[PDB]
């Protein structure tokens, strides 16, 4: 599982990033 | 943690190696924990919907 687990870090990275682009649409609201 | 759980066996810890290595049995319990949160966010923002 361990060289696959290290692919996380990037996918909740998105997952962060999904967040971040979607907080500064409301100052687009 | 599993990764933590996979590394730490892959020492066979220092005295404790088990033929075990059955998980759990409340982290098959905490796996619903997760889509128990997912089945509360699909209709909370299914009133948002409205």
């Amino acid at each position: 599982l361990s060289n696959v687990a290290g692919v996380f870090y990037i996918l909740v990275g998105g997952l962060g990033l999904a967040m971040l682009v979607a907080l500064i649409e409301f100052c687009y609201k | 943690y599993t990764q933590v759980f996979q590394v730490t066996v892959s020492l066979g810890p220092e005295d404790w190696r088990p033929h075990s290595w059955d998980y759990g049995w409340s982290f098959c319990l905490a796996w619903g924990s997760f889509t128990c949160c997912m089945a509360a966010s699909v209709t909370t923002l299914n009133s948002y919907t409205k």
